[PDB]
Parts: structure tokens; C-alpha cells; sequence
């Protein structure tokens, strides 16, 4: 409910703008960020077939986008990212996955663990 | 139409041909954004075949939604990465065309059969950008990617 | 003609309307910055471009006709960035209007900054009109669609009725 | 379409509830430009009730005309008469919002049934600029015009 609401609002401001995408050379920083976010949240909504996700797994990946960590990452690269990032959090941070569920929402603690897992993981990716 | 519409579901693969596409001289006039196969899946044809194909449709669909738009709003306003996907899709469309053995009486061209791997490789290469310097009409009504390159020289004089 | 025809003409002209409205907004943004930059360089005066879609701009000086701006040569990289000192003309009047060694750079700088004021002014106007035209065209096709939509349905139904009644 | 065509022949007014307006936190989500009435006629509701409605309609229409120039030149490149239309418009927009009794349970705020003459008066007085000095947020989620002055005096 939490991350969803942001994504929903942010994709809608995107949809307000997504026409100035391929014909926008002289856009203001604000509408340039609506597109960027828009294009990336869009990539996070893509999904492979025959592989449904646990709800906490979804929120962890939506989290990447809604918190802006992918804003500087190439659109074409996002699906590759998600696959590696999710494998990592299911492999090493099962505990953290255990806590996004239990808590109902994302605690300050879960907001801490993610803030660091992503930042470092991402740096490793683009390295 | 009730008849053709009711038939799709009895099928494992659908090749849909279009008059709009035939009208341009693209034969076989197969519509690449409306032809499907049950086995078009990486677990089956492999990740290489699947990715290429999906790419071809991507650039083609992207192009299709730019068409009506730049037709009136002018070519020059486009981003240099956008107007490359314009040049590449237009080549891939042509590279989809192919002289048929049974249509020699219609084409003037010799019939050509392209092995699977060569088709995957040819298109992979166009998406890559390996032929952005080659003219559009070089990819038109040929078999494998070689003949587009050869056809490019014959058009150079 | 057909529902299929109209649906597509609709898809594209709804797209067109949105871009022309945004380019109008871009032109407006570059115009105001050019207008409030025309004032100090005009008193400094007594002592076209690459980009089309600004109406009669490039044609008006080609009528009066080395050229400055790419759209002159075909009828470089100027218009886009507000022309600085280091870098026949159109003289700005209103949003809707324009009329066509150190003292040399002076005359270059005077026209060049007068040129882009008129350009983004005109482009703003042209795209405003393009967008409004498109919007008027959206309605007209929308009306046609539904007039066609209603007729097809009715037509399909009268065919069925006649078929059952003839038995 | 025959269905809505036939229907419209019997309607004397439309209330239009819009998602846009809701997302701006206006409750009821009523669009003040889209919602019409056949009895919006001075010969029925009175010369006065007519003129205020048409001023409220006009100022909101004219506020829509400026929002592009607001995006283009900012709010401080408006003329002094135009600075006012915006304030007033935005202040009218909020006074059109109102708390409902039926939702006193969900919110903790007491609802308001506002008598017709107080409605007529509130917007009458806003249009005249009798409340331009008051903060924009005083008119939001309020009953009659007295409770706007009351909301402005309470804001420290």
C-alpha cells in the first residue's frame, strides 16, 4: 500500500508528460525527473512469465525505484538489475525479507538495511 | 470478422499478412506486430533467438508510433538516438522481405532460403548498428545479410 | 470511412496536439528569456536559425534574399542556445508580430538577439495554433466516430432482423 | 448515444464529480465549471444569485487562463489586477469545499449545512475583495464565511 501509492502517483505525473519524451530537448529539471522516474518505474513493472513474486519481494524492488536509487541507471539495464538484486536479497537477506512482511510496513530499520544494500549493490553493478 | 476471429484459437502459430504491408512491396507481407507462436519462448528457442525477435518487434513498434507523428511534425526535430531507431527499423522491415522460389514470376529475383542461425545473426547485426552506414534499399528483397552488403556495392555505382 | 480508419487518425492527432502544446511551452520559456534580454541589447544597438516550425520566420528573410542559421542554407547549430556576444533579420514587435570591426560585431549581435526573440515568439504562436487546430480536429473526428459507431451497430442489427423475419 | 440523449431531456442540472478535483483535496470533488443547472437563470433564482454565480464561474475560468503563464513567467510577472484574480480564485476554489456531517465519524471535524443566503454572501464578499488580506488556507474546509475569519484568527 505504501510504495504502491507513490508509484501510482509518480507514473500518473509521468503519463501527464510521457508525450514530451522523444520530442523533449529543452525540458525543465522537474519534468525531466518525472520522465526519468517514469521510464524506470515502467521497467520495474515488466516481469518474466511463470515466475510470480512474493509480496515483500515486490515492495523491495518497487522500493528501489520509488526511492530514486535507479534514477541514474540506464533504462535498458533495469531488468538485468532487478534479477541480480532480487537474487541477492533472496540469497543473503532472507531475514530482511522476513521483516518487511512481519512488520506490515517498512520500518526505519528496514529503510536502513535497504538504503545500504541497494547503494552498494548498485555501485558493484555499474563498476 | 466472426470467421477468421474464431479461428485464431485453433492454432499454435499465426502468420498474419497485411494489405498495407503488401502495398509497400514488402513480401511476404507478414505483419511482425501481429504474428505469434506458442514456441516463441526462451526455454524453447533459446535466449538468443527470443531476445533478437523481441528486439525487432520493439524497434518496429517504437517506429510505428513515431510514424504518424513525424510525418507532420518533421524529421529534424528528433533525438539522434531516436532517428537512428527510425533508420534501423526501416532497414529491418526491408530485411524481413525475401524473394520466394515460387514467386520468381512476380519478383524478377532469384529465390533464396535463409538458414535459421543466419536469420538470427543478420537481424542481431542490424539492431547492433553494424549497418547504419549501409543504404536502406540494400536490405530490400534479399536473402541473407551478405547479399544486403553485396547489394550495397552494386548501388554505389 | 471506417471505424478502424477514424480510430487511428484519432490516435496520431491526439499525440500531435500534446507535443505542439509542449513545444509551445518550450518556445514560451525561451521567448520570455529572450524578450527580457532584448531590452539592454537594443539601446546597445544604435551605437535566422536551424529549427523550423516557427511559421514565416525563415521564409520572410529568404524572400528578402553568407547566411546565419542552417534553415537559410537549405532554403549551423544556432537558435537553440540564446546567442551570446562570442557568437537581413527579423525585428520583434509583439508575441504575434515581427517585421523583416567592433561596430561589425555590434551589428551581428543586434540582429542575432532580435532574431531569436522573433523566432521563439513565432514558434510559440505557430505551435499554439497547431495545438488548437488539432484539438478542433479531435472533436470533429470524435463526432464522426460515434456517428459511424452508431450506424454500424444499427446496420448490423437490421441485417439480423431482416434475416429472421424472412423465415 | 440514444441512452444518454434520451436521458438528458429530463435533467434540470448536473453534478459532476471529478477525480482531478479530489486529488487537489477538494471535498466534495464537484467540478464547478462542468456542473450546470437549467435554473441558473435570474428569473428563477434571483438577479443577485445569478450575478455571483456568473462571477465565481468567470473568475475560475480566468484562473485557468493564467496557469500557463504561471508555469511560464512565475506568479510575480502578473499585473496587479491579475495578482488579485489568482488570490481570489484560489480563495474561491477552497470556499467551495466544505465538511460533511455524514463524515463527522471519519474526521473529527463538525460538518456544515450552509444556508443559501450565507453561500450567496460568502462568495459575494470574496469577489469584492473583502477578504484578500486573509490567508489562502482560511477558506479551506469551512462552513459559512464567519468560520473563515474564525479560521484565520486562530492561525497564530
Amino acid at each position: 500500500k505504501q510504495v504502491a501509492g507513490t508509484m501510482k502517483l509518480e507514473l500518473a505525473q509521468y503519463r501527464e508528460v510521457a508525450a514530451f519524451a522523444q520530442f523533449g530537448s529543452d525540458l525543465d529539471a522537474a519534468t525531466q525527473q518525472l520522465l526519468s522516474r517514469g521510464v524506470r518505474l515502467t521497467e520495474l513493472l515488466k516481469q518474466g512469465q511463470y515466475s510470480p513474486m512474493a509480496i515483500e519481494e515486490q515492495v523491495a524492488v518497487i522500493y528501489a525505484g520509488v526511492r530514486g536509487y535507479l534514477d541514474k541507471l540506464e533504462p535498458s539495464k533495469i531488468t538485468k538489475f532487478e534479477n541480480a538484486f532480487l537474487s541477492h536479497v533472496i540469497s543473503q537477506h532472507q531475514a530482511l525479507l522476513s521483516k518487511i512482511r512481519t512488520d506490515g510496513k517498512i520500518s526505519e530499520e528496514s529503510d536502513a538495511k535497504l538504503k545500504e544494500i541497494v547503494t552498494n549493490f548498485l555501485a558493484g553493478f555499474e563498476a | 470478422d466472426p470467421a477468421p476471429a474464431t479461428t485464431f484459437a485453433h492454432l499454435d502459430a499465426t502468420t498474419v499478412l497485411s494489405r498495407a504491408i503488401a502495398e509497400l512491396g514488402i513480401y511476404p507481407a507478414v505483419d511482425p506486430l501481429d504474428s505469434t507462436s506458442r514456441i516463441m519462448d526462451p526455454n524453447i528457442v533459446g535466449s538468443e533467438h527470443y531476445d533478437v525477435a523481441r528486439g525487432v518487434q520493439k524497434i518496429l513498434q517504437d517506429y510505428k508510433s513515431l510514424q504518424d507523428i513525424i510525418a507532420i511534425l518533421g524529421m529534424d526535430e528528433l533525438s539522434e538516438e531516436d532517428k537512428l531507431t527510425v533508420s534501423r527499423a526501416r532497414k529491418i522491415q526491408r530485411f524481413l522481405s525475401q524473394p520466394f522460389q515460387v514467386a520468381e514470376v512476380f519478383t524478377g529475383h532469384l529465390g533464396k532460403l535463409v538458414p535459421l542461425k543466419e536469420t538470427i545473426k543478420g537481424f542481431q547485426q542490424i539492431l547492433a548498428g553494424e549497418y547504419d552506414h549501409l543504404p536502406e534499399q540494400a536490405f530490400y528483397m534479399v536473402g541473407p545479410i551478405e547479399e544486403a552488403v553485396a547489394k550495397a556495392d552494386k548501388l554505389a555505382e | 470511412a471506417t471505424l478502424k480508419d477514424i480510430t487511428r487518425r484519432l490516435k496520431s492527432i491526439k499525440n500531435i496536439q500534446k507535443i505542439t502544446k509542449s513545444m509551445k511551452m518550450v518556445a514560451a520559456a525561451k521567448y520570455a528569456r529572450a524578450e527580457r534580454e532584448l531590452k539592454p541589447a537594443r539601446v546597445y544597438g544604435v551605437g535566422s536559425s536551424d529549427r523550423g516550425l516557427c511559421g514565416a520566420i525563415h521564409s520572410s528573410v529568404a524572400k528578402q534574399m553568407i547566411g546565419v542559421g542552417d534553415k537559410i542554407r537549405s532554403i549551423k547549430e544556432v537558435g537553440r542556445r540564446p546567442p551570446t556576444f562570442g557568437d537581413i533579420f527579423n525585428r520583434f514587435r509583439s508575441v504575434i508580430s515581427y517585421k523583416t570591426e567592433y561596430s561589425l560585431a555590434n551589428i551581428i549581435y543586434y540582429s542575432l538577439k532580435e532574431s531569436t526573440t522573433s523566432e521563439q515568439s513565432a514558434r510559440m504562436t505557430a505551435m499554439d495554433n497547431a495545438s488548437k487546430n488539432a484539438s478542433e480536429m479531435i472533436d470533429k473526428l470524435t463526432l464522426t466516430f460515434n456517428r459511424t459507431r452508431q450506424a454500424v451497430i444499427t446496420k448490423e442489427l437490421i441485417e439480423i432482423i431482416s434475416g429472421a423475419a424472412a423465415l
